[PDB]
């Protein structure tokens, strides 16, 4: 019961706060809305309701859109395991000798292999400095055992 | 005034004269 | 290249059912005050509601004066006045 | 309506064969479309030149 | 000076009158409908493609409340224009040749309301002219769009000339709906009266009840089904490739590292 | 036996359910 | 023909169908069913001239061209 | 509920016309009716 | 063109589209 006069209270305040403003500053019999009245209030509710459907939308798509980092081998590490019982050729490559492949070794890669469609697309899909030349090395030292 | 003109309704124009 | 998961859940069906179900519910609040105005024009259409302040200011200063006694004879007449829809266009006339 | 059929057959025997004689045949179906109506009535026995 | 004369004669002119807006929109609703289904760079071009769809069909709205020709004329000229050139810019389909062809008998109704002219009574919803079973289902179903009701009732506020505010206009569209759904149920009743007394048919209640206690159901029981079915699927064998031992013995230089792989 | 004018009736008061009458 | 081919391919056309001949005095014209005819006509020959491959939806756009034509010349 | 239809009706046909002085005159009924409840029993009578 | 009758018209017209009036 103390809350029914309190919101009792309350809508009648606010009810007497308009009424006082409008024997305050009368409006006319039969004049329109405004126009402008009616854009402003309008518009910003249809603003509000875009921004229900449509504004989520667009920060959820260009949050995710962003993907795309350059992975480049460091090393060329080809152990050619050969011995059943002892694998080893072991003779392999680093980053020095790693070439990370510039745009116009890229589009050299590209038209060797441009006769066939997929060939290509696969090397041109591909970022520049993203294919990466394994330049792995041969020479040996290490015996085997 | 539009409040006093929209706040004016009463009982007797609700009563049946001739509703066609 | 590396693709790094900027979704979260799931950007196809996780995400975007999460969303569909926000619209829907955001969809219901919307709605909660377009739809039943109409049930309320008795209680905020009132013309003059400076009787109804009077009343209610009334029980404010019987609960300061601790006449309590009269708080509840006040209240009475409230909830009288908004028990019957009639009274309460006779006593919110906009004149007498 | 047979004078109709043959301008469809001019038409396409130019749009098959890829070449010059075939423009010729695309002119002279877009002409007797045209200029045609009134030769299919008055070329029926006066001078079907 | 042709030109002029051509528009002059599609503004003056002598015509007759009629509304076709209804059948406007429900093109563009389906182009709406296609697009949102074609969100298969895409995603944002068909996010901006919701836009427009959204906005013309605003604009659309205004141009038929203030009763433009002129303003129709204009709107149908930039619109065939930028939606042809629209298709320039195709680089981000059957979904796109549909949304043209649903956005050609647009245009070409919209040429007919130009050509036409705007009839005196706009105003009035469809689906209230009748007092069926369809306009009710119809109405109750435009209701149950998330804010379609809201929209229309906010838009037409804006434009129609009105001397209430919105909160009043917003009361009349509430008490005309009910009362129009309650209407539609009077006229039903009528139509296809039912015996005084008459049980309310087996049936009938066997639907709708099972309908209700399924809907309940699902509210609990199928979410745990779900859960516990795609949960439970546990278990990809990992057997070791390699047997790796390293005996590393001597503390300075640990070694004995013969050891194999997966062919052992 | 789902009769078309059971069928109306099951739709119609469902609608009932949630809309007026 | 818009929907099969696209560019210069139709692209002038179908504005055309919706800024002049929908939006006139009742019939189109006489001028606009000219110039469609003319258009389409062009188009193929240029097609033909090679686009490579052409194809011809523009066989049945120039023969209901046509048609119409006829249809109005008996009124 | 007819003869509440006619005053939405009538409200939406003044506001074609534009002769908005009777849109608020008819609106005040609107609200009226939907204020006073006894009233609306009145005004709702099957037959009359 | 947004004058300040205007602007306090607009505020309290959303307000009453909210509260009460
Ligand atoms: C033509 C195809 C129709 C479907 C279009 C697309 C479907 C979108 C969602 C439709 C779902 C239909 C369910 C309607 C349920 C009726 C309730 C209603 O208010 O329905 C309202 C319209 O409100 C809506 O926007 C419909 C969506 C309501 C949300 C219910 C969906 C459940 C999913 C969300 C679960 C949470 C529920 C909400 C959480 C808290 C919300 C405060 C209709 O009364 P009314 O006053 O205009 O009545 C006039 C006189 N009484
Ligand atoms: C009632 C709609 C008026 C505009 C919204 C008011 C601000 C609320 C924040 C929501 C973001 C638009
Ligand atoms: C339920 C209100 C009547 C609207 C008719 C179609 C609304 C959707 C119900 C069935 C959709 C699969
Ligand atoms: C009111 C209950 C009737 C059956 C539910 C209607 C369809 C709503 C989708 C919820 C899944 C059952
Ligand atoms: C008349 C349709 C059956 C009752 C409505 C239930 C919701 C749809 C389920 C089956 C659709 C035909
Ligand atoms: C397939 C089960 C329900 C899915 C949606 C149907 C909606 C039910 C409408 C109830 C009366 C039309
Ligand atoms: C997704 C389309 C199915 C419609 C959603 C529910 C409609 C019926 C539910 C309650 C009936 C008013
Ligand atoms: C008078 C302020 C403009 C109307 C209220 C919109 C919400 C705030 C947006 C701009 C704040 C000045
Ligand atoms: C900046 C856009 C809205 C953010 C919050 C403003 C709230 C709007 C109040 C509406 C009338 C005061
Ligand atoms: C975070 C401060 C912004 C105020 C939040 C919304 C206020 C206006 C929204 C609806 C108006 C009653």
């Amino acid at each position: 019961s103390w809350m029914c006069v309190e919101d009792i209270y309350a809508n009648i305040f606010i009810i007497k706060c308009s009424r006082e403003t409008e024997k305050k500053y009368p409006q006319p019999k039969g004049q329109k809305k405004k126009k402008i009245v009616k854009y402003g209030m309008g518009g910003l509710i249809i603003l509000f309701l875009i921004a229900i459907i449509w504004f989520p939308l667009l920060f959820m798509s260009l949050v995710r859109s962003v993907v795309g980092v350059v992975n480049q081998p460091i090393d060329v590490t080809v152990t050619l395991k050969l011995g059943g019982y002892e694998p080893l050729f072991t003779m392999s490559a680093q980053q020095p000798s790693i070439i990370p492949f510039t745009a116009q070794a890229y589009e050299e890669l590209s038209r060797q292999f441009d006769p066939q469609p997929l060939a290509m697309q696969f090397i041109s899909q591909y970022s520049p400095e993203d294919i990466v030349t394994a330049q792995i090395e041969g020479s040996s030292g290490a015996l085997w055992r | 005034d539009h409040a006093t003109v929209i706040h004016s309704g009463d009982y007797f124009l609700f009563e049946s004269d001739s509703e066609e | 290249k590396v693709s790094p998961p900027s979704l979260g859940f799931l950007a196809g069906y996780g995400i975007m059912g999460l969303y569909v179900s926000i619209v829907l519910v955001i969809g219901k609040f919307v709605r909660g005050f377009f739809s039943e105005i109409s049930h309320s024009i008795m209680f905020e259409e009132l013309p003059c509601v400076d009787r109804i302040l009077k009343l209610c200011q009334d029980i404010f200063l019987v609960r300061e004066t601790r006449e309590l006694e009269l708080e509840e004879e006040l209240y009475a007449k409230l909830i009288f006045l908004y028990r019957s829809p009639e009274t309460m266009i006779k006593w919110t006339r906009e004149k007498e | 309506y047979l004078f109709w059929l043959v301008l469809v057959v001019v038409f396409v025997t130019g749009a098959t064969r890829i070449s010059i004689f075939g423009l010729g045949y695309l002119l002279a179906c877009f002409y007797l479309l045209l200029f045609g109506t009134a030769l299919l009535q008055r070329d029926t026995r006066a001078r079907l030149v | 000076p042709l030109r002029r004369f051509f528009h002059d004669i599609l503004h003056t002119k002598y015509r007759a009158a009629t509304d076709v807006y209804a059948l406007m929109f429900l093109a563009d609703v389906v182009d709406f409908i296609i697009i949102i289904f074609g969100f298969w760079q895409v995603p944002e071009a068909f996010l901006v493609m919701l836009l427009i769809q959204f906005s013309t069909m605003v604009v659309d709205r205004a141009l038929y409340l203030r009763k433009t020709v002129l303003g129709k004329l204009a709107f149908q000229v930039a619109l065939v224009l930028a939606i042809h050139l629209w298709m320039f810019f195709i680089l981000p389909n059957v979904v796109a040749q549909l949304w043209y062809f649903v956005k050609c008998i647009y245009f070409a109704l919209s040429a007919y309301q130009i050509r036409c002219g705007y009839p005196t009574r706009i105003l009035g919803n469809f689906l209230t002219k009748k007092y069926n079973h369809l306009n009710l289902f119809l109405f109750q179903g435009f209701r149950l769009v998330p804010f379609l009701v809201e929209l229309r009732a906010v838009m037409d506020w804006v434009w129609t000339d009105t001397t209430l505010s919105l909160s009043s206009w917003m009361c009349v569209e509430d008490i005309y709906a009910n009362i129009f759904i309650i209407k539609c149920s009077r006229e039903t009743e009528k139509k296809y009266p039912q015996p005084k007394g008459q049980k309310k048919k087996k049936i009938v209640k066997y639907g709708m009840g099972g309908l209700i206690i399924l809907f309940l159901i699902a509210i609990i029981w199928f979410p745990l089904l779900f859960m516990s079915l795609v949960r439970s699927v546990v278990g990809v064998v990992n057997q070791p490739i390699d047997v790796t031992v390293t005996l590393k013995l001597g503390g300075y230089e640990p070694l004995f590292t013969m050891s194999a792989q997966q062919p052992s | 036996c789902c009769e078309s004018s059971d069928c109306l009736e099951i739709c119609m008061e469902c609608c009932g359910i949630c809309f007026p009458s | 023909n818009h929907m099969v081919t696209a560019s210069a391919g139709s692209l002038v056309l179908p504005v055309l169908v919706f800024l002049w001949a929908m939006l006139s005095i009742p019939r189109p014209s006489k001028r606009f069913w000219m110039t469609a005819i003319v258009f389409t006509e062009i188009a193929v020959v240029v097609k033909y001239l090679f686009t490579d491959g052409y194809i011809k939806y523009d066989l049945v756009q120039l023969m209901a061209l046509f048609f119409h034509r006829s249809q109005l010349l008996c009124y």
